[PDB]
């Protein structure tokens, strides 16, 4: 798809592409706004239509060009044109510098028609109820945005919910020994792979002690 | 005073006013000194609450922190 | 006399109900145009980014935002999950645990917290 | 001509609007039926029916106003003190409106 | 020691006997036929209505209607004599203690209303059960509707026989419980 | 080999967010493609707030319940 | 900007795409329904939030969900006309 050369509306006064329209106060507010949206189309007959900004208009038998402040007005006019069997209309966003961005028929095929090369953006692979609970994701990446969680996080919190209901079989986290641990950070033994072995043996000692203590009055 | 309401007029309820001053200017100034102290301390507290905790202080601030010996006990006593 | 406290009032009442409120309103409208204005509730402020990074620099709060933080030995967890999936893998299925988790972590939400691009 | 004036649509409530033809699935259907009752523009059939409905409804309302006038006239002839008001209007309050002596409603009628 | 002044005006029975459990033994109330406020109120009613009556002509129909109203007022005075009214208002009271045997008791109206209200609800429920369609709710099947309306008289027995035989209620796992509160 | 409930067979809905959760509805059709995640199509007598009386459910959200009966959803 | 998410229950109606007044939604090929297509929201930065897509969605509960974020509003999500934020 080739973007056209839509000029800035303040530099294209009196263009032959402009349809005959009455002109109202509803048009884009100059002297305060510099971002304009332009919609172009090619018609077959001078059929009267309604401008999104109040007032009616008559197309041209050839090319047409209109400028609007908002993309919504351009899309409304596009739907109105498409109701009149007028395809091949393109909607551009004009930056303040004059950069032309091609917006509505982005890949050249209207969004209601399946086109190859598209990928489901903002897709979630479950029913809407499958979203994780907001309470589970507190102070994580998804603090108040449980609907933004990746499906792996949703499954992880679901498994956590499943686990944290069998209370008797849970493992209480041992209380840290603050007074005798906690040396200066430079005082470490390195041996990271040995540190997990130390984790294993210390947790084994904790579990054995807990079992021995429980097997006294239970 | 011009009273309003039925009960004040039909019971003769009156509002006495002391002919003296109440508090002398010196006492009011003494109260205003401590009010200014409260005001300065409250502005400082508002600043601290607005900025919040700075965790990156351990990279620049001197000292090495401190956990009081009871706070350690409260840590390891449970939750 | 019962008056003589109005000497304090004639200064304090005009001050605290006219001068202080006007100065406060002017200072508030000035503060509204700072880049730091309402940095705790308004998204995309510079100070919010600095505070988040300062929290992340603390050794305790490095991996605090990760929802999966906690696995003491993630290699053991992954190996056990792979072993359990091997015995339940349907017929000649070609999906492994590693790439399944990798593609279940990668979602496509470009418009999430995109306000972290101005400040 | 008049052979098409049939009662078959009296039982078929909501016939006039094609949005109500699906049947009363919800209670919103009742309120919509009452809301579209006089909206002749959106109801089914051609524009001639719109004109017929508008004009005939105007005539029906005119008959209703005439019936109201007739009721006022009969109240004045048979349920009023218009005689004594004619004889002495400055001492008699107009009254062509009585109340039955039920539930003590008799207390509403006053000396005119 | 004068409980009236001790409690700021209100008086206490101070006696523990079953004979005082009836409403008629209350010291707040008093039979209407020997209460001064009752006499004064209904005398004022008679006086006002009579004063209105004299304003009209003697031979008019309004005079006869006011005579009928006066007779109704006097009949009301003599009919409420056995009804209990407070020793300070004169307005007769309604008994809501389940007495079943006092003037103005609320047990008889309660029983009558509960019977007829259960009748209405049972007739409606029977019609809804026997017409399991929306078309039958807008276009009422009048023969079936009046059949259910007449059949509703035996509701206090049929409803209980359905309750105990598992034909009124439905297990919660067969109707929509409500909005989901969890899933993750 | 047919998969899912038979056509015209009543099923109880097990989708918690469904308007017809724990209700019953006839099975219109079941899509036989294994790639379809929600193949079971169920129609209901009671329409939801969108005035829609039919919806497609997953294979694990219909339990083949009996007929509703008199005065029962 | 709001957050418009499409869920697996989509059946490729295309009604949500047609109802959108700012071309936020589009149809992408897929293999999870008989229509072989699901909706997508590649341009939610233009989502005003009218929720017409939710009105048009016929699934039991909407396969497309729009989450309003008022402390997030941009000039496009507010439909600003008299004023430019660029
Ligand atoms: C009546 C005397 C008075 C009062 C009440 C204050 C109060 C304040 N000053 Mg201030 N100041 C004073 C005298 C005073 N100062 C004098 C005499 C000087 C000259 C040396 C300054 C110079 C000064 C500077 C240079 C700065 C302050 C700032 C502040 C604010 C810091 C608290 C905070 O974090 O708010 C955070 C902000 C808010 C919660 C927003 C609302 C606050 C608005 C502006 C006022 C609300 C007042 C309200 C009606 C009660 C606080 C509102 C700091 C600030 O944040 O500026 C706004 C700042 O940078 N003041
Ligand atoms: C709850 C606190 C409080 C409140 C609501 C008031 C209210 C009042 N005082 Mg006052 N006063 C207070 C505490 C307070 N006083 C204290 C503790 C002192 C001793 C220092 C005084 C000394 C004082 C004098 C000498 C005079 C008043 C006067 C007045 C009246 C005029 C307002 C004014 O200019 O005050 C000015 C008062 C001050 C500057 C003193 C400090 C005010 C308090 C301590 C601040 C509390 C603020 C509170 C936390 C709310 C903050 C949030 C706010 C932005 C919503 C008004 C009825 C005047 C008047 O006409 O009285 C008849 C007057 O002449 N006051
Ligand atoms: C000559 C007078 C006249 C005529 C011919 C019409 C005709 C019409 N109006 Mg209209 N209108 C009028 C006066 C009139 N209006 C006035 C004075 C107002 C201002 C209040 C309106 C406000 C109005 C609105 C807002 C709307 C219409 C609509 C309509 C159309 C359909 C009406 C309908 O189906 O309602 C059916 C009739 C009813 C629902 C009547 C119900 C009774 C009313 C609502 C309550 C009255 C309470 C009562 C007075 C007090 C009760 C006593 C109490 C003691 C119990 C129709 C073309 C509607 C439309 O879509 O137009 C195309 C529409 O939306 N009109
Ligand atoms: C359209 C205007 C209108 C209005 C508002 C009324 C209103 C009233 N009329 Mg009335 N009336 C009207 C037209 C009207 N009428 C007409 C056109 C005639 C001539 C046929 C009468 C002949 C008439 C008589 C002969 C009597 C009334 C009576 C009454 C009153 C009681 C009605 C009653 O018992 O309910 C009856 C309710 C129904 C029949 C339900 C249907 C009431 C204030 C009565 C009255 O005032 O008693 C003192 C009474 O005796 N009216
Ligand atoms: C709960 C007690 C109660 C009861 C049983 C009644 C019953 C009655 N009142 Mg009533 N009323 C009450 C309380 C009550 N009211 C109160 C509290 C007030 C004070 C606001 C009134 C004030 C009042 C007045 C002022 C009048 C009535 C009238 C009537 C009678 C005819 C109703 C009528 O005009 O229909 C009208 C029916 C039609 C017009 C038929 C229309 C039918 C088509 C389909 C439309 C009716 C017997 C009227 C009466 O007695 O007429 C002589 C009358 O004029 N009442
Ligand atoms: C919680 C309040 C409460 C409740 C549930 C009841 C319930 C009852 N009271 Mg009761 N009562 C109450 C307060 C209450 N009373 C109070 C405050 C007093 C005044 C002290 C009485 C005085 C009272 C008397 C005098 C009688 C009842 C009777 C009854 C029974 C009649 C109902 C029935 O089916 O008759 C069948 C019923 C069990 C009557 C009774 O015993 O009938 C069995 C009866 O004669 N009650
Ligand atoms: C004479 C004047 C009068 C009027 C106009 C009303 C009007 C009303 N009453 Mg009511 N009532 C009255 C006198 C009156 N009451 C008296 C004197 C008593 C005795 C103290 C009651 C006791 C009473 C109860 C206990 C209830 C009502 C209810 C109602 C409302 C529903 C109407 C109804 O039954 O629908 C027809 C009935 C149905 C559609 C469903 C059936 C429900 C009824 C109550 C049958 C239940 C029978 C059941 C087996 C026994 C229940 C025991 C216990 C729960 C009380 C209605 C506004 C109901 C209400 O307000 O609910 C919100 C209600 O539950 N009334
Ligand atoms: C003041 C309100 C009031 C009163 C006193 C009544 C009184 C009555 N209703 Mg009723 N009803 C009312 C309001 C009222 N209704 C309302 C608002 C509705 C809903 C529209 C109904 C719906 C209703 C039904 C469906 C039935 C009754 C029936 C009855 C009768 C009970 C049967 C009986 O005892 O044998 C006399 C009785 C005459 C029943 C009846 O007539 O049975 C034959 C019956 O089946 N009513
Ligand atoms: C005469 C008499 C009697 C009888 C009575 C009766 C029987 C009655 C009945 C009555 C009735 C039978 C009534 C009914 C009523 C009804 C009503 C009144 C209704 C209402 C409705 C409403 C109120 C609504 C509501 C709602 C809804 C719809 C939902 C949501 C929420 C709401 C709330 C909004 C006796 C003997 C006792 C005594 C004497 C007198
Ligand atoms: C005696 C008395 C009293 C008391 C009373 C009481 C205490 C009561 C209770 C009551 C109760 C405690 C009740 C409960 C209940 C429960 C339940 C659970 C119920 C149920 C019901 C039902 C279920 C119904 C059904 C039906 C019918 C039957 C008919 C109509 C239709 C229907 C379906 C609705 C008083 C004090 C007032 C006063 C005096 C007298
Ligand atoms: S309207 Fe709903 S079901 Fe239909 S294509 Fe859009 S998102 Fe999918
Ligand atoms: S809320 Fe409105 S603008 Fe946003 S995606 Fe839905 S239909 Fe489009």
């Amino acid at each position: 798809v080739v973007a056209e050369a839509i000029p800035r509306p303040e530099d294209l006064l009196d263009s032959p592409k402009f349809p005959m329209f009455e002109g109202s106060t509803g048009g884009y507010m100059s002297r305060s706004t510099r971002e304009r949206h332009a919609i172009t189309w090619t018609a077959k007959g001078q059929a009267k239509f309604e401008m999104p900004t109040g007032g009616f208009a008559i197309m041209n038998q050839g090319e047409n060009l209109c400028y609007f402040r908002k993309k919504e007005q351009c899309i409304a006019l596009g739907k109105q044109l498409r109701k009149m069997k007028i395809e091949n209309y393109k909607i551009y966003r004009l930056k303040k510098d004059g950069t032309v961005i091609f917006m509505h028929p982005a890949d050249g095929v209207f969004p209601e028609k399946v086109n190859k090369g598209r990928v489901q953006v903002n897709g979630r692979p479950f029913t809407i109820r499958g979203n994780p609970q907001q309470s589970e994701l507190k102070f994580t990446k998804y603090q108040g945005k449980g609907y933004e969680a990746d499906p792996l996080t949703t499954m992880f919190v679901k498994a956590r919910v499943m686990a944290f209901a069998d209370v008797p079989n849970l493992f209480a986290l041992p209380q840290p020994n603050m007074d005798e641990l906690v040396p200066a950070e430079e005082v470490d033994k390195y041996t990271r792979q040995e540190y997990t072995t130390r984790m294993m043996e210390a947790l084994k000692r904790v579990q054995d002690d807990r079992a021995a203590k429980a097997a006294k009055s239970l | 005073r011009v009273p309003g309401g039925k009960r004040t007029q039909e019971l003769g309820l009156v509002i006495p006013m002391a002919d003296e001053d109440g508090l002398t200017d010196g006492q009011v100034a003494g109260l205003f000194v401590i009010a200014l102290v409260v005001f300065i301390s409250a502005m400082d507290l508002a600043k601290t609450m607005y900025n919040g905790i700075n965790p990156a202080k351990f990279k620049t601030s001197k000292g090495k922190g401190y956990i009081s010996p009871l706070v350690k006990r409260y840590i390891e006593n449970g939750f | 006399k019962y008056g003589d406290q109005r000497k304090f009032a004639a200064v304090l009442v005009p001050l605290t109900t006219l001068v202080f409120p006007a100065v406060a309103m002017g200072m508030f409208v000035l503060y509204s145009f700072q880049e730091d204005a309402f940095w705790r509730i308004v998204p995309g402020t510079k100070r919010a980014r600095e505070l988040d990074e300062a929290w992340r620099e603390h050794p305790l709060f490095a991996n605090s935002k990760d929802p999966l933080d906690g696995l003491i030995n993630p290699d053991d967890y992954e190996k056990g999950l792979e072993e359990a999936w091997e015995r339940a893998k349907p017929a000649g299925s070609t999906v492994t645990v590693k790439d399944k988790l990798k593609q279940l972590s990668k979602q496509n939400n470009p418009h999430w917290e995109s306000w972290r691009a101005m400040s | 001509i008049f052979r098409y004036i049939n009662t078959t649509l009296w039982a078929k409530a909501g016939h006039f609007n094609k949005a109500l033809s699906k049947g009363a699935k919800t209670t919103t259907w009742i309120w919509n039926l009452h809301d579209y009752a006089h909206d002749f523009d959106i109801q089914q059939r051609s524009t001639g029916l719109i004109a017929r409905k508008v004009f005939s409804s105007n005539l029906a309302h005119l008959s209703l106003v005439f019936f109201w006038i007739s009721g006022m006239h009969l109240h004045g002839a048979y349920l009023s003190n218009y005689d004594i008001w004619l004889k002495d209007p400055k001492s008699i309050t107009p009254s062509s409106h009585l109340a039955y002596s039920l539930i003590g409603q008799d207390i509403l009628n006053s000396y005119t | 020691a004068k409980p009236l002044e001790m409690f700021g005006g209100v008086d206490i029975d101070l006696e523990d006997t079953p004979a005082h459990w009836t409403i008629k033994a209350s010291p707040v109330l008093e039979p209407c036929k020997d209460n001064k406020k009752f006499h004064k109120k209904l005398k004022d009613e008679l006086y006002k209505v009579k004063k209105n009556q004299q304003k009209f002509a003697e031979g008019s129909a309004a005079y006869a209607r006011f005579n009928k109203k006066i007779k109704m007022i006097e009949l009301r005075e003599t009919a409420y004599g056995d009804r209990l009214c407070g020793k300070k208002d004169g307005l007769p009271r309604t008994i809501a203690t389940g007495e079943w045997n006092v003037r103005g008791s609320a047990m008889w109206p309660a029983a009558i209303f509960l019977y007829i209200a259960g009748w209405i609800g049972w007739a409606g429920r029977s019609y809804l059960i026997r017409t399991n369609d929306a078309a039958k709710e807008i276009n009422i099947d009048v023969p079936l509707a009046v059949t259910c309306m007449a059949s509703g008289f035996s509701w206090p027995v049929a409803a209980w026989q359905e309750i105990v035989n598992g034909e009124m209620a439905v297990p919660n796992d067969q109707i929509h419980n409500g909005g989901p509160w969890n899933q993750s | 080999p047919w998969v899912g409930p038979k056509k015209g067979s009543w099923v109880k809905i097990l989708r918690p967010e469904s308007y017809w959760f724990q209700q019953r509805g006839q099975v219109v059709n079941v899509n036989q493609k294994p790639e379809v995640k929600y193949p079971v199509t169920v129609k209901f007598d009671s329409v939801n707030y969108a005035n829609v009386n039919t919806n497609g459910y997953a294979l694990w959200e219909v339990i083949e319940a009996p007929a509703p009966g008199p005065g029962e959803v | 900007s709001h957050a418009v998410k499409i869920y697996d229950t989509c059946i490729g109606c295309t009604l949500c795409v047609r109802a959108c007044p700012t071309d936020v939604l589009e149809m992408v090929p897929a293999s999870i329904n008989a229509a072989k297509q699901v909706a997508s929201s590649p341009r939610v930065e233009d989502c005003v939030g009218c929720k017409r897509c939710e009105t048009a969605c016929p699934t039991d509960f909407l396969s497309i969900r729009v989450y309003l974020q008022d402390n997030e509003e941009t000039q496009y999500s507010l439909g600003l006309d008299l004023v430019d934020w660029s």
